[PDB]
RNA sequence: UGAAAUCCCCGGGCUCAACCUGGGAACUGCAUCCAAAACUACUGAGCUAGAGUACGGUAGAGGGUGGUGGAAUUUCCUGUGUAGCGGUGAAAUGCGUAGAUAUAGGAAGGAACACCAGUGGCGAAGGCGACCACCUGGACUGAUACUGACACUGAGGUGCGAAAGCGUGGGGAGCAAACAGGAUUAGAUACCCUGGUAGUCCACGCCGUAAACGAUGUCGACUAGCCGUUGGGAUCCUUGAGAUCUUAGUGGCGCAGCUAACGCGAUAAGUCGACCGCCUGGGGAGUACGGCCGCAAGGUUAAAACUCAAAUGAAUUGACGGGGGCCCGCACAAGCGG
């Protein structure tokens, strides 16, 4: 009777990908290449790339190589996916739109011998 | 106000199984509390006993099924919206001793054809 | 409010001499209760405590009439025409 | 009637299988028509058990308007009088050619009503304490008579709402946000002292909030006992010094049951019912923006981006405390010495 007069209304549940709307990957280019530091138990210098996305976003992504190339003008693809260290990044630079390089032998995303 | 007088049967009968109470009274109305006579037919038998003239209050006579009684859940009632309004849907839970059905012609459970009211389980 | 007037009010609105308790009588020795009242509200306006005394007598009373006219309007239209209500 | 395909069960054809296909089932639905009359509708008449009326009788800080008291503080007059004000974690301001806490005295003025005072009472809640009068509300209580479901709840709405604030005008003892000093401390913007305007008080109007709490919505029915207490009533050999049952409140334990536990336990957090309000991880945030309301202060309705993997409840062991209680040792001081 209360629920006959209003209903069970369902709460949605918001992306934690909010760029890239509803998309796989979605392309950028590299805004600003750089390093910042892990959350307070970790400690390396682990390196970003802001991209400006197509779309007109502009987000933080990951760079999950051994060594990158992406020079400060890159038109990376990037790929959902938190970064649980750094603080408020999202996204990864997927390894293959632009560079891959390496030994890494114990693959994807990578170089073949 | 009291505005649901067979789930204050079933609760009555509850609250003395609850307790070791023999007789429960209640100052209850036609056929359904002769809801009463179908859960003690199929059950026991009591003396049951609608008596009075102007006040006439039915006195079920409980008794106690060796040890702990045998009404263990009953109400299931339905006043409004909690209800039992089913088309052979109704109650099977061990398909014994089954469900009070309370609608147009006669109470009954689970023999005839068909038509759906409400009660609840002895067991 | 009297016990002489709550005598006399019972006594025009009576309904089978016995009566007391028609909704005849009761509106009737409410809405002489509530006019009553009105001289003490004038000049005791900050009484709260008692005009809730009354506005009780203002529902108990229009309760009553919403009965008798669902029920019975030619006793109905005859107690409006008496009482100067509505 | 719910197309066919699909899905499903049984088959047939693809070399098997996908896939293709036959037949069935299903499509929980819809409308029409015929029957039944346990029940929540409806219509007609009833009944008295819910609810209300009349009639006594008590109990009450229920409310409102006036008035009268008594104790104390302060401030004023006049008298008697002589050095002061050894608060406290420690001293600093008002006093003597202006008499100093002050008399056995008088007058004025506000404001609060000791004792009674009580797990007492009344009120819907907020609340309400002197006494008397007047005006008034509801309960409780006893029999009897009457009405005959007249009931319950309640989104909207509309009233009433501690304090403090706010206009507008009285009032102004005492107390006292602000603030002045005086102390205390690295500082002290505070805790302590001496003052002290708003405010507190009265009238009318506004606000509309509180840990507004029993952190527990209202109504109704049922479910072991024992011990108090308030207002009634009835029975008891009856002196009551009383006793018992019965009601409506207010408390202390506790069986069943429930509970995560604590605990609740006829004043349920048990057992059920009717209706309403509300909640959906923590922050952001009861916040922005809008609307409504307010004279303002602001209230009410009320989010998102972003952020984090947690916050949270109750109990357990420990450690700790400028918590408490017991206990001990040249720990505390007797006839030692840098």
């Amino acid at each position: 009777n209360q629920l006959v007069r209003k209903p069970r209304k369902r709460m949605v549940d918001k992306s934690d990908v909010p760029a890239l709307q509803n998309c796989p990957q979605r392309r950028g280019v590299c805004t600003r290449v750089y390093t910042t530091t892990p959350k307070k138990p970790n400690s390396a210098l682990r390196k970003v790339c802001r991209v400006r996305l197509t779309n007109g976003f502009e987000v933080s992504s990951y760079i999950g190589g051994e060594g990158h190339n992406l020079q400060e003008h890159s038109v990376v693809l990037i790929r959902g996916g938190r970064v649980k260290d750094l603080p408020g990044v999202r996204y990864h630079t997927v390894r293959g739109s632009l560079d891959t390089s390496g030994v890494k032998d114990r693959k994807q995303r990578s170089k073949y011998g | 106000s009291m505005q649901d007088p067979l789930a204050d049967m079933l609760t009555r009968i509850r609250n003395a199984q609850m307790a070791e109470k023999t007789v429960v009274s209640m100052p209850s109305s036609k056929l359904k509390a002769a809801v009463a006579k179908v859960l003690k037919d199929e059950g026991y038998i009591a003396d049951f006993q609608i008596s009075s003239e102007v006040k006439p209050q039915l006195s079920i006579e409980l008794k106690y099924f060796e040890g702990k009684p045998v009404i263990e859940e009953v109400k299931r009632i339905s006043r409004p919206g909690l209800r039992q309004y089913k088309s052979v849907e109704q109650l099977v839970r061990g398909g014994l001793g089954v469900s009070i059905v309370s609608t147009n012609k006669g109470v009954m459970t689970d023999r005839a054809a068909r038509a759906a009211g409400v009660g609840g389980e002895v067991v | 409010l009297s016990v002489e007037e709550k005598a006399q009010i019972v006594n025009e609105y009576k309904q089978a001499e016995g009566d007391t308790g028609s909704p005849e009588v009761q509106v009737a020795l409410l809405s002489a209760n509530i006019n009553k009242l009105q001289d003490h509200f004038k000049a005791n306006g900050k009484d709260h405590h008692s005009r809730r005394g009354l506005i009780r007598m203002v529902n108990q009373r229009r309760k009553l009439l919403d009965y008798l006219k669902g029920k019975d309007v030619s006793r109905y239209t005859a107690l409006i025409g008496r009482l100067g209500l509505r």
